[PDB]
């Protein structure tokens, strides 16, 4: 109930040498839409992104506190954080509030620095990490996203096939959820470039 | 979740399923539930997954400090004592249910640890939602001083019973064999379930998705 | 709880109780209705004038509603029962339908009540 | 306390074609975290042109299927003809609303042929609100199956893709694949899949194994 | 019946080549107390059908009375028709569902075993009116402790002889004694075959306690 | 919450009611009549639970009109008020209770004007003036302050306007228009609506 | 759970069942509920397993340190007092009924009951746990003054067997411990060694 | 859910969305929320879909019986009174129905709001449902009794579209009906996506 | 309340305490809980006094009329069946645990338990009431087959005395009734006649 | 319930708020200012729980003015909105949570006009127009229908008047007067109150 207060949906998907992360764009309070360009996907590096679903206040708070800790980390160590290290840092941040939890479920998509091996993971609200090799979902329409991703995902997709797969999964999943949608943003992370797209979507 | 453990004549066999469900939906098909404590001590976990991971990580860290300080191999009793004191002080709020198995200078030891801080030292234990099916297998077929292969077959059978009769268990069987001379982390040990073969081909083609805006950032 | 069949068919196809009720009607004082272009007129004979009777109490013409009235011939007390039932029906029709009854509606109701009393046990 | 309902799991799916209808269901009967049985189809043949799939509380499913069979026989006795699919749907709506305050906890999907020989699917909610659809999923995995049916049968969110009529073989493939995907993620969907195909030739039955966990 | 007073624990059923075997311990528990230790929870319905019940024992006695009277009436008719096990199972489902729909349930879980026309029948009816058929059955904690063993054996061997089925039922009763706090080590085994229904008891499982020295 | 008000003069009764029908936060109707004409000289004003109000008022209306048809003369306002109270009180402890608050305004050729207050518990009181609603808390004191028994109907209308202006000034609810009727020896007369139109 | 302790002239006999349940599920059928607190001092535990295990560990720690400091064997009364202080101080958080039994050079064999709430009483014999209600009459009718060690062992075995046959929360094996000046003798009665009482039929 | 109706010189305009939800899950995008009671009466579906459908089907049965008995079509006020009397017997039993009965009788165009809570009010414009506040906002700004027919169609479509834009529980398609003197006609059914392409672009 | 009945070869022995409480107040200290249903059929009652009194009166009425109609002495099983039907039909409204004991020419001495809920079982001996929990072990260890009438009377007196000493809801006097073919012999054990069991001290 | 509205133009932000302070059924105040001037070009509009609103708004105002004194330059509207959100979010899980709903309107010399919406949970959103209260349900669709990004300030005032007239027509609450302010490069300007004086 609390996690569904603002709605929202985030999804990450693994390609052959690339990752994709997509989110709905609606910010609303219960049934009422407020805006249609709420940011849920934040960059934590050149090739590392975190998407946050759940309470919008906790989305913003956790993104800002993670940016705090990540900036300190990357100043103390003269290197960029690895996706596994970012996942551990996020889990520690969430578990610090074990009994007063932040109401967000993060999704992490990235490429290994200096290795460029795709990494995706999801965490629950108290920071239990789950690394997969195909896809992770988070938000208020995880059942629909699971149907779409389990049906459509294939191993070793090139970035264009990956974009089509994650786009169709997100679009058809949020078309079937009342409090998500109003546009979809997709990031495709390759080793040499990042592609950001907004999909044509239903606005009802 | 089904986790189990037995004491056989040369050591410990731990086993777990690999399914992690969120509600009634399978979230993780390949979840690792057997946790490193020390090179001679391992722990299967059930209950609140975050609690299990954090508690096992904390105890593993403390035991590493202890073994660096003493220069000796950790004892299973020390891990048991630390875990039970930590869990008792939290009065069951940390929801970690543990099967702790190891081989130390005193031999093989197997403990069940409950979230409120009670422990049982037993020759075979099961835990999780599939624990009663695995326990049924154990009570039907356990014998003391089994050989390593016999113990592995028995634990895999108990995990399989949990997998095929408990809705919260499934996917693969993972084993961890511990003796005084070796540690075998068999992941997966068995794969009794596979995704069904696809009879069709969904339409997934380039150009299928309409795009409003596009932005390409080149990385150096 | 009296469940006798009073109106039954005779061997020639007749309902003798209905015929006897008609003979009871034939003994009532004459009533005449004439329907005009802008007016409807009812007129009832008074078989005798007692010269001591309060006229207002023995009127054979009565209003069922604002737009509907009736005269009768036959038994006065049966007429009183029927008139009260029709008045209740007219009010209930004004309630459930937001309009007054047509003359044909209240006529249909009265006729169906009479028919029910020709085909029900104990009356 | 006493709760008169139980959640018994199971998924039903129906797809209407140009000259066929398909009703498919999983065969797992469960309660809580247990499995009562792995052989419990949720599809019932009503007439030679009509099949019903029922999911939810199994006691209600059994009672309702028996009530529907009785009502079909009564209609045949009274009218000297078999009930059409649309009449069955209207009657089921009345039957479900007759318990509006102590409802059958059943999700019903009727697959059949209409009077013109075209495939027809009717979906019902527990109190009898119903509508005709081209395809529909009900039960525990319905939110998993429905978006993919929208994408593949309805061609939603796809551009520059023609709307070729859905043939029987493609529909059968899609049903099998979508149920395998559901068996992956929904703990209640498993064991076996029973598929009933309704054409003018009659009703054909098929069984496809699913994973036993 | 919202509050069951004296209750019976798990009942087991198993089909085999040529019949059905059902097992139930002879305990009537009063909450946690083992108040009644020599009560039979299995009844012969007729020559082809037997029944075992978990849950409220007074409700089971009521059902035994009603079913026995129905069988007597049918035998009085003397017209060559007798209730099949399937008919008994259907009638039980209807009765339980009717009681549930009046919010006055019979607090029982029943296993119906039968052999008719060369065919074995095993049926489950719970107090909500959920009813099904299966090659093996187990109510209560047996569902968690005996049904996995029965299913594993039937998976590697779908068709069992009578001896194998009886041995398997003995092993399951032993497990239930080990792990169910409401069970007792005094049980009955009823078998329905071509020859009819035969109820054996009291019986005990052989128990091992050597792990107490480990 | 809906507003009713009645002021009884020496030879008339003046009544007014708000014309708003509301559901949740939205004014669904802005010309809603809460007055019911039982007879040529009797008005029933009813507020309260949705559905209950119209059902009870139309039941009373049907019975009063039936009385007139049966007997050839009308019920007096006191008899009608008592019949209403008896029916409401009988329904109060039954399976279909009505949650309605009522004013009964009437003129009797012999007893003069009459105004009756009835709460939903079916206590009947005769009052020289009365009001129903949350707005009664804001206007009963004005009526207490300015009312005299000999008040003329134009002074009565002015006093009513004072009460309604106070409702505009202090009441949190938007009640911009009011229906106004007067009963006297010549029957029921509809006065102009008293309205406060927003720019 | 049924726990019992009996005093005889030179020592004590303690006994327990071995059943640990979670609801109607037996989670441990061979539980050891007789816990050595010191070389000649044992506790029988009933109630929450976590609570009794924690309290017994804490009292073992305190009693061992105290015995080292005093360079003297601990008194059974001292262990009972430590248990009483812990159980009374945390009576709102603990579910623990304890029997403390052992031998002293100063006092001989001693049995103390620390029931839930944290009161402390010395008794010639004590029973506890959920099963103990069923054997109150039996131990009242059977106990006699001046029993030997063997008579005390048989008395405890019989009472525990009767409780285990009636109480659904008790069962498994009977664990017995005789504590005297020479030491501690522990035994397990299992299977046909457990006293048998025929069920009355017909 | 958003349904609206308004009277104007050329009749009654009735419009609705088509989305049915079950919590956050959209159960359907193709619900017909304008009930064709008979060739001369329209109703709307807000609240419980089964409740509205069942009780307006009962109303259709009663109206047909009335026409057979009286050789006259039931009036709009009479039909709405029948429905209100039917649902009042179930007050407090949990029925949820908010509907608009629309027609054209001897009193001209007729529009009544009837709900399961017992309300029954005549009016010129009504909007019912979770998205009805947004529809009210657009409709009130755009409404006049003297609208042309095409302007009225556009106003209804625009109001429903804006409601679906703001309300999570409204969406799918907009169905538009026109009640005229000789009966109603189903005007259109336009997907919200096409409406968006026509309004934003 | 503690009630008990034991079968011996030619009859039965019934026994009860005499305490009726309202909370912790003893409202009746000499209650007669052994109720004759017929010339050779008695019931012991436990639970709500109003419920058991009403049901016993109704069953007495029905059994007397039935016996007059059949011109035959009633069967103990028939009285037990009548009690069972009443207690099962009104199980949601009654709090009544009944022992029905008596003698038949066809069946001899008979004891039936109709506990709360309305089940019916024949037993060699039955105990009931709140005090009965404390003597389950005692009667399990003590009962033996083939006891005479005097042995049964002593067994019942001892068990009732033990329960009365432990159970706060039981006490007063012991009422006993021996039913055989010759008739009914009733007695009251009070004061020093009640079996005594020394409290264990030190 | 109290009404807030903001409309952001190409080079200005227009804000309006109801002027009613209510307790129970009575309008206690009819000229109540819900706008707080943090700086020369920042307005904070706050509604919500009594006491909480003024405490939180004055705490923010003190901190923004202190920033200006310490540093010699002012906080930008985006920085102020984020500072407000951070403080509200920190208070949300503390022992003194504030139940306040906020609009932050500001003009930045480089970033132009800005309008921010904040619910009591402290979720911060940037919107071209926004509204708070039950009346937002009745006016957000009008804003959706008629707003364009290039809207001039006179057209903005007319659109605001349309929204407030809709509030007069349909909202159950009486909200007769509204305070109106505009922020641009020249700072904050008070426009004439938009009022609907009841007759």
């Amino acid at each position: 109930s609390i996690m569904s207060y603002n709605g929202g949906a985030v999804m990450a998907m693994k390609g052959k040498n690339c990752v994709a992360i997509a989110a709905d764009r609606r910010f609303g309070i219960q049934a009422q839409m407020v805006t249609t360009d709420f940011q849920k996907i934040f960059p934590m590096g050149d090739r590392l992104y975190i998407g946050l679903a759940g309470l919008a206040t906790d989305v913003q708070t956790v993104a800002q506190r993670l940016k705090f800790r990540l900036n300190l980390y990357e100043l103390k160590e003269g290197r960029q954080i690895k996706p596994y290290t970012l996942m551990s840092m996020v889990a520690n941040l969430l578990y610090e509030k074990r009994f007063g939890p932040y109401y967000t479920e993060p999704v992490i998509a990235g490429l290994d620095p200096k290795t460029f091996k795709p990494f995706i993971c999801s965490l629950d609200l108290i920071g239990c990490p789950m690394v997969t090799d195909d896809f992770v979902v988070s938000g208020t329409c995880t059942e629909q996203m699971y149907g779409m991703c389990e049906s459509l995902w294939e191993p070793n997709m090139d970035p264009e096939h990956l974009f089509e797969t994650i786009s169709q999964a997100m679009l058809n999943a949020v078309d079937r959820d009342a409090v998500s949608g109003m546009g979809v943003i997709v990031h495709i992370i390759e080793k040499d470039k990042i592609t950001t797209r907004t999909l044509k979507a239903r606005m009802d | 979740t089904t986790i189990a453990g037995v004491v056989y004549k040369d050591g410990i066999v731990l086993g777990a399923d690999t399914r992690a469900t969120e509600g009634m939906v399978v979230a993780d098909k390949n979840c690792s539930k057997i946790h490193f404590i020390s090179p001679n001590i391992y722990c299967c976990g059930a209950g609140t997954a975050a609690d299990t991971d954090m508690t096992t990580q904390l105890i593993s860290s403390n035991l590493e400090l202890h073994s660096l300080s003493t220069g000796r191999l950790p004892r299973v009793v020390t891990a048991n004592r630390m875990l039970k004191q930590m869990l008792f002080r939290y009065q069951g709020y940390i929801g970690a249910a543990l099967v702790l198995g190891g081989v130390d200078v005193t031999g093989p030891h197997l403990y069940s640890i409950y979230p409120h801080g009670s422990t049982d030292k037993l020759p075979y234990v099961t835990m999780g939602s599939g624990s009663l099916a695995a326990m049924a297998v154990f009570e039907d077929k356990f014998r003391p001083d089994m050989e390593e292969e016999e113990a592995k077959k028995l634990v895999s059978e108990a995990i399989a019973a949990g997998i095929f009769n408990d809705l919260g268990s499934g996917s693969n069987i993972d084993l961890c064999v511990i003796s005084k001379s070796k540690l075998d982390f068999l992941r997966p040990y068995s794969v009794p379930n596979k995704k069904g073969t696809r009879f069709g081909r969904y339409r997934c083609e380039k150009g299928t998705n309409a795009v409003l805006t596009e932005k390409v950032t080149t990385l150096e | 709880s009296y469940d006798r069949a009073i109106t039954v068919f005779s061997p020639d196809g007749h309902l003798f109780q209905v015929e006897y009720a008609q003979e009871a009607v034939k003994k009532g004082s004459t009533a005449v209705g004439v329907r005009g272009k802008d007016i409807v007129v009812l007129g009832v004979e008074k078989k005798s004038v007692a010269k001591l009777q309060d006229e207002r109490t023995v009127r054979k013409i009565c209003a069922l509603d604002d737009n509907v009235c009736m005269a009768f011939a036959g038994l006065t007390a049966d007429a009183r029962i029927v008139i009260n039932r029709a008045r209740v029906e007219c009010q209930s029709h004004r309630l459930t339908v937001e309009d007054p009854v047509t003359v044909e509606y209240i006529t249909r109701y009265i006729a169906s009540l009479k028919q029910r009393y020709t085909q029900s046990n104990g009356r | 306390r006493f709760s008169p309902y139980a959640f018994n799991g199971g998924t039903v799916l129906a797809i209407a074609g140009e000259d066929f209808s398909i009703v498919a269901s999983d065969t797992r009967l469960s309660e809580g975290f247990s499995i009562h049985t792995r052989d419990s189809p949720k599809c019932y043949k009503l007439t030679d042109k009509t099949v019903i799939g029922c999911s939810g509380f199994h006691g209600d499913c059994l009672t309702l299927t028996k009530i529907i069979e009785a009502r079909l026989k009564m209609y045949k006795h009274s009218n000297n003809k078999a009930m059409t699919t649309g009449a069955i749907a209207a009657m089921l709506s009345t039957i479900l609303y007759s318990r509006r305050f102590f409802p059958y906890y059943v999700y019903n999907i009727i697959g059949g042929l209409d009077e013109e020989g075209k495939g027809a699917v009717y979906s019902f909610d527990p109190v009898g609100s119903y509508q005709r659809d081209s395809f529909k999923a009900g039960g525990s995995a319905s939110a998993m199956l429905q978006p993919l049916l929208d994408n593949q049968v309805g061609f939603k969110n796809m551009q520059n893709v023609e709307h070729v009529p859905l043939s029987l073989d493609r529909a059968m493939r899609l049903v099998k694949d979508v149920f395998i995907s559901a068996a992956e993620r929904d703990v209640y969907t498993g064991d076996a899949l029973k598929v009933c195909i309704v054409t003018k030739e009659g009703i054909r039955g098929e069984t496809v194994p699913l994973r036993k966990d | 019946t919202q509050n069951p007073m004296v209750t019976g624990t798990s009942v087991l059923g198993l089909k085999f080549e040529g019949g059905v075997v059902i097992a139930a311990d002879m305990l009537g528990s009063y909450g946690s107390l083992a108040r009644f230790r020599n009560i039979s929870r299995i009844m012969r319905v007729n020559n082809s059908t037997m029944l075992g019940a978990s849950g409220d024992y007074a409700d089971f006695q009521y059902l035994k009375q009603v079913l026995g009277q129905m069988v007597i009436d049918e035998e009085l008719l003397g017209d060559g028709h007798s209730y099949s096990p399937k008919a008994i199972h259907s009638w039980l489902t209807r009765a339980m569902y009717s009681r549930r729909s009046k919010m006055n349930p019979l607090w029982n879980t029943m296993v119906i075993g039968g052999y008719a026309d060369g065919e074995s029948f095993l049926g489950y009816v719970d107090m909500l009116g959920v009813a099904y058929e299966a090659p093996s059955l187990a109510t209560g904690y047996g569902a968690y402790l005996a049904q996995p063993l029965l299913r594993e054996v039937l998976e590697k061997q779908p068709v069992l002889s009578q001896t194998e089925a009886r041995e398997l039922v003995e092993r399951c009763m032993r497990v239930l004694y080990y792990r169910d706090a409401r069970s007792y080590n005094r049980f009955q085994i009823a078998t329905v075959t071509e020859k009819g229904v035969e109820i054996e008891g009291p019986l005990s499982a052989e128990t091992n306690w050597d792990i107490a020295h480990m | 919450m809906e507003y009713l008000i009645g002021i009884q003069g020496p030879d008339y009764v003046l009544v007014a009611s708000d014309r708003v029908a509301a559901s949740n936060i939205v004014q669904m109707k802005d010309d809603h009549d809460k007055m019911f004409k039982m007879s040529e000289k009797i008005l029933l004003l009813c507020v309260g639970e949705a559905g209950d109000t119209v059902q009870f008022a139309e039941y009373i209306q049907k019975n009063v009109q039936l009385y007139k048809m049966r007997n050839g003369y009308e019920l007096s306002p006191t008899a009608a008020a008592n019949f209403t109270r008896r029916n409401l009180a009988d329904y109060l402890r039954s399976r279909t209770p009505y949650h309605v608050n009522l004013l009964l305004a009437g003129y009797d050729e012999h007893e003069g004007p009459a105004l009756y207050y009835m709460d939903y518990l079916a206590a009947l009181a005769k009052a020289p003036f009365a009001a129903h609603g949350y707005g009664a808390f804001l206007t009963l004191s004005i009526l207490d302050r300015y009312y005299t028994p000999t008040i003329s109907r134009e002074k009565a209308v002015e006093l009513l306007r004072k009460c309604l202006e106070e409702l505009q000034k202090r009441f949190i609810l938007n009640l911009p228009t009011f229906s106004v009727r007067i009963i006297d020896r010549n029957g029921i007369h509809d006065l102009d609506n008293i309205s406060f139109p927003k720019q | 759970t049924t726990i019992m302790a009996v005093q005889f002239d030179g020592g004590v006999v303690l006994g327990a069942d071995s059943r640990t349940t979670t609801g109607s599920y037996i989670a441990n059928r061979v539980t050891d509920k007789l816990t050595p607190i010191h070389d000649r001092i044992f506790c029988c535990r009933s109630g929450s397993a976590a609570d009794t295990q924690a309290v017994a560990d804490a009292v073992t720690y305190q009693l061992g340190f105290h015995s080292i400091e005093l360079n003297e064997p601990p008194l059974v009364h001292t262990a009972a007092s430590l248990f009483k202080e812990m159980c009374y101080r945390y009576r709102e958080d603990l579910m623990a009924g304890i029997i403390i039994a052992g031998w002293d050079p100063q006092e001989g064999g001693q049995v103390y009951s620390v029931p839930m709430g944290g009161m402390m009483v010395r008794q010639p014999f004590a029973i506890g746990g959920s099963g103990s209600s069923y054997i109150y009459g039996y131990v009242d009718a059977t106990y006699r003054e001046g029993m030997t060690k063997e008579e005390c062992l048989q008395f405890t075995a019989n009472a525990l067997a009767l409780a285990m046959e009636r109480d659904g929360s008790s069962g498994g094996v009977i664990r017995l411990a005789a504590i005297a000046e020479p030491g501690v003798e522990r035994q397990v009665l299992l299977g046909d060694q457990i006293p048998k009482f025929t069920i009355a039929t017909l | 859910t958003t349904t609206l109706a308004f009277k104007f010189r050329h009749g009654v305009i009735v419009a609705a969305d088509s989305r049915a939800t079950a919590g956050a899950y959209i159960a359907s995008q193709t619900v017909k929320k304008v009930i064709e009671i008979n060739p001369y009466l329209l109703g709307t579906m807000a609240g419980g879909a089964a409740d509205c459908s069942f009780w307006e089907r009962l109303l259709a049965r009663q109206c047909r019986i009335y026409e057979l008995r009286n050789k006259e079509r039931i009036s709009v006020a009479a039909a709405s009174k029948l429905l209100a009397n039917m649902v009042y017997q179930y007050k407090g039993m949990g029925l949820s129905m908010g509907t608009m009965i629309c027609g054209w009788d001897k009193r001209g165009p007729g529009l009544y709001y009837v709900d399961s809570e017992g309300n029954r009010i005549s009016g010129a414009t009504f909007s019912v449902g979770s998205g009805s506040v947004y529809a009210y906002g657009v409709m009130d700004r755009g409404y006049s009794y003297d609208l042309e027919v095409e302007e009225a169609y556009d106003l209804a479509r625009r109001a429903i579209y804006q409601a679906t834009y703001r309300d999570a529980y409204s969406g799918g398609s907009v169905s538009l009906y026109h009640v005229r003197e000789d009966g109603w006609i189903r005007v259109s059914s336009d997907n919200v996506a096409d409406l968006h392409d026509k309004y934003s672009g």
